[PDB]
RNA sequence: UCAGUCAGUCAGUC
RNA sequence: GACUGACUGACUGA
């Protein structure tokens, strides 16, 4: 039953013959049914004069394209055409092109077709006819968007030219918040909005006008509230006493305080240029103290127990590593952490000691949750996956929770050596579980911040972010229920109030600026958008030559050393590549010189040193080790200096490929 | 004036440490509860698993105050045949049976339940409260007391067993009683 | 113009 | 279930 609300058609009217348009209304307000109702118009009425026809939508996340493909699109075209929905996890049995020709709505994540649109047969944009974008305010310098949107350009460009035609396909996109990009001034957003608009090739941002109450009367303003506090614990200092002996031991520099990310910064750097002198007794030192930092900085977001894992789990496997080449300086750091690290252990079990953060988090998901009796569903925003998993165990274990009724589990995306990895299927069955509601207080982080479609989530909770104001704007809309509650948490530490107060002043500016944009003179929106549109043109040829002046190679003339010590290792001839993918060493005598270690399907390598070089991968029938560049230091013949290289493409060797003749 | 008036119906109360739930604690001369993390010790029989807690006095009018230190807190009074174990999720019993009468107090709106129906009432900032009964005419009211008095709402009722009062906690909440 | 942590997207070898 | 490779965006720092 396609029986639009009036607002929507209002939006929708104008889209509905040629006019390829933008599309913007508040979260909790159909856009996706607007989709829906378009593409069935298109092509109903391109059948009716039967022409060729074909419609695609592209998404930027994949879980959204199993929500689109089973919720909405499904059942309301079930009959009249044919649906099918593709994403990157699933095992085709057949080539794009075939897909194409084979079916008429396309449900994907944009990246495929990009993928195959660059491969010269492949596919070219004029095959299309309605190309649906959803949430495109990711439209912007250089975005997975817009390399298509901009071979879209060159076509227009070169109709322009033609006039003195193969025509392309029309055009929608929908979106929440458009964004300023970082302006303080009105002329900085209105420019903005202008630049959107010019990239997706539109006519205007027609948003909604005429029925303001009717909307009003749908979307719900949540209640936003501010839960924030900022006990005495010796596990801050007292690590604090061993960090500081262990920098004196080498009396560097801090330049800061503890805790705090300019000191992690400062490590890095000094590491680095220790690593490329070759200072031994300094390197090891640094790269501690560095782990001791991120320890207190685990320790401020998440229980008290996981950072002290996270000192255990690298010290264990360190003393591993260094008494595998038993079958100066080193020693004085185990001799230290073992006495200390026991004395944590039994200091950080004591549960009456805790973090500050954790207690107003308790107090907030508790209290709530027996207010709401048994209708209550709530998602908890944070930033790093293992904080994620962190607070789904926290639930689990300590047992006053379970029986207000709180069941809970981490959402996060597939594909970091670690806890354990969740997989496309895990989660797939984890919002399955999630929408009945026998999940009740989901955990997760950035994936589910821009498309989810429970009906019902009284409780957004936000955990210590920062961020700019469209993963704002969003975040509160993924509470799209009644009686909704966004609740804010953080310590007045680091800049996380400042940072709300300067997102909420970003959104009225963004509104306003919309406002001004829909006003302009048919005449000054055609010339500007012109105009803009020959700007991303000549930037990207700009760009484009700097790039291949950039990529300029003898494979020969280097030689890779060891990282921490300065034992030559190498040099380039005995490098080859797999499938221009995994760099690889077939030598023999460089096969004697490293050490396995199992603890196994794929083994580790090991120096002398105990620093790890790479792993066994095995291709073809050849038992073959790979090496990895981070790990190791690379000396010219040119200029006798010392360089690290983060990832294979950033040195400007070329290197051949596995003769596997032998 | 209208306290001073409801002061000669005073009645003195104290808890009783049979009924007082795990993780809670008694003080005060038994005049004073609150609620912690840790448990203390087993519960064992007698406690009821809901977090609630019940004086020693029951009544065969009366009135008296009761000091809360936060919101997010209930009180009420029930017959003797309360319920002490648990068969739901949600963790308050009072309110959900016609056995009892019970009124919630939390930041927004104030809640009366009995017989497992509640109506919405606007909220109030203060957090001393009084309460009043009558078996005579079976009939018993709420006060709010700062800054001024309200006849916050009135429960008519025939009551053929004596009244115990009863009290609903949450985690890191503190409830205190009056004495003169 | 460069570095650094973080999240998401795709493609190979077992 | 394990190992790699490369585009990309937000945050911080010169
Ligand atoms: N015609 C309609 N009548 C009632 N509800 C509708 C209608 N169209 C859409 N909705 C509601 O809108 C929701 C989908 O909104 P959606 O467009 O996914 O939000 P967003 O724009 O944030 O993606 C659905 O849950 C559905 O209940
Ligand atoms: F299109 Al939305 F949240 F606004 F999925
Ligand atoms: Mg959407
Ligand atoms: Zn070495």
């Amino acid at each position: 039953e396609l029986q639009l609300r009036p607002y929507q058609m209002e939006v929708a009217q104008p889209a509905l013959e040629g006019k390829n348009i933008i599309i913007c209304l508040p979260t909790g307000s159909g856009k996706t049914r607007v989709a829906v109702y378009i593409a069935k118009d298109h092509l109903d009425k391109k059948k009716k004069a039967s022409e060729p026809g074909k419609v695609i939508v592209l998404v930027n996340k994949v879980l959204l394209v199993e929500q689109l493909f089973r919720k909405e699109f499904q059942p309301f075209l079930k009959k009249w055409y044919r649906v099918i929905g593709l994403s990157g996890d699933t095992q085709l049995k057949i080539s794009f092109p075939e897909v194409v020709k084979s079916c008429d709505i396309i449900i994907s994540t944009a990246q495929i077709l990009e993928n195959s649109l660059l491969n010269l047969a492949g596919v070219q944009l004029s095959d299309f006819s309605l190309i649906i974008i959803d949430e495109c305010h990711h439209t912007n310098k250089e975005a997975v968007y817009n390399n298509i949107m901009r071979h879209y350009l060159m076509q227009k460009l070169k109709n322009n030219r033609l006039k003195k035609v193969i025509p392309l396909p029309q055009i929608l996109g929908l979106t929440a918040s458009p964004g300023v990009g970082g302006a303080t001034k009105q002329a900085k957003a209105e420019e903005h909005i202008l630049k959107l608009c010019a990239n997706l090739d539109a006519f205007t941002i027609k948003t909604v006008k005429e029925n303001l109450d009717q909307l009003k009367n749908q979307i719900q303003e949540p209640c936003k509230k501010f839960a924030i506090a900022d006990r005495e614990d010796p596990f801050k200092e007292k690590l604090l006493e061993i960090m500081t002996r262990i920098q004196t031991y080498c009396q560097m520099s801090p330049m800061s305080d503890f805790g705090t990310q300019p000191y992690e910064q400062w490590a890095i750097q000094m590491e680095k240029k220790a690593a490329k002198e070759g200072n031994r007794k300094e390197r090891v030192c640094a790269e501690h103290l560095r782990k001791y930092n991120e320890a207190l900085q685990i320790n401020d977001t998440i229980r008290m127990i996981d950072a002290y894992t996270h000192l255990e789990t690298f010290y264990n496997e360190e003393k591993d590593k260094k008494f595998a080449v038993i079958e100066e300086t080193d020693r004085f750091l185990m001799t230290l952490f073992f006495e200390n690290n026991k004395m944590l252990k039994r200091l950080a079990e004591n549960p009456e000691y805790e973090n500050e953060k954790l207690t107003k988090l308790r107090n907030t998901i508790m209290e709530q949750y027996t207010r709401t009796e048994e209708s209550a569903r709530g998602i908890i925003f944070t930033k790093t996956r293992q904080s994620a998993y962190a607070l789904s165990q926290w639930i689990t274990e300590n047992e006053k929770f379970a029986e207000v009724g709180v069941k809970a589990h981490h959402l996060i995306g597939a594909g970091s050596s670690e806890f354990k990895p969740m997989t496309q299927n895990e989660q797939k069955e984890v919002i399955s579980k999630f929408r009945t509601g026998k999940i009740n207080l989901l955990i997760a982080t950035t994936v589910a911040e821009e498309g989810l479609d429970i009906k019902e989530c009284n409780i957004v909770i936000r955990y210590g972010l920062v961020t700019n104001e469209i993963a704002m704007v969003q975040a509160r809309g993924r509470a799209r229920a009644d009686e909704s509650t966004y609740v804010l948490v953080a310590h007045s530490g680091s800049g996380v109030i400042e940072r709300e107060t300067v997102n909420d002043f970003r959104e009225k500016m963004m509104y306003k600026a919309i406002h001004c944009v829909q006003n302009m003179k048919p005449e000054e929106y055609a010339h500007k958008i012109l105009e803009l549109q020959m700007q991303s043109i000549m930037e990207k040829k700009m760009k484009t030559k700097r790039n291949i002046a950039k990529h300029y190679n003898n494979p020969s003339l280097i030689t890779f050393l060891c990282k921490n010590c300065s034992v030559l290792a190498c040099s380039g001839e005995d490098i080859h590549v797999i499938e221009k993918m995994h760099h690889v060493n077939m030598t023999p005598e460089f096969k004697e010189l490293y050490i396995v270690r199992e603890k196994q399907i794929n083994g580790e390598i090991i120096c002398k040193c105990g620093q790890a070089w790479g792993t066994m991968m095995v291709h073809k029938g050849l038992d073959l080790p790979c090496l990895k560049i981070r790990n190791f230091v690379v000396v010219f013949k040119n200029n006798s200096t010392k360089k690290q290289y983060k990832k294979w493409v950033e040195l400007p060797i070329t290197f051949p490929n596995l003769d596997y003749s032998e | 004036p209208l306290r001073r008036k409801l002061w000669q119906n005073y009645r003195n109360l104290t808890f009783d440490p049979v009924s007082a739930n795990r993780h809670f604690y008694l003080s005060r001369q038994d005049q004073q509860v609150k609620h912690l993390r840790q448990s203390r010790g087993p519960g064992g029989p007698g406690s009821f698993e809901l977090w609630q807690v019940q004086c020693a006095q029951s009544f065969q009018h009366h009135y008296w105050e009761v000091r809360a230190s936060d919101h997010s807190v209930t009180l009420g009074v029930s017959y003797p045949q309360l319920p002490r174990s648990r068969l739901g999720p949600h963790t308050d019993n009072i309110g959900r049976g016609p056995s009892s009468w019970g009124l919630c107090v939390q930041e927004d709106s104030l809640q009366a339940w009995h017989n497992g129906e509640a109506q919405r009432l606007p909220g109030v900032s203060g957090r001393l409260l009084g309460m009043d009964l009558d078996l005579a005419s079976g009939c018993l009211t709420f006060y709010s007391l700062e800054p001024q008095t309200q006849p916050l709402y009135t429960f008519h009722a025939l009551f053929n067993q004596p009244l115990t009062p009863v009290f609903w906690l949450l985690e890191g909440r503190t409830l205190t009683l009056c004495h003169q």
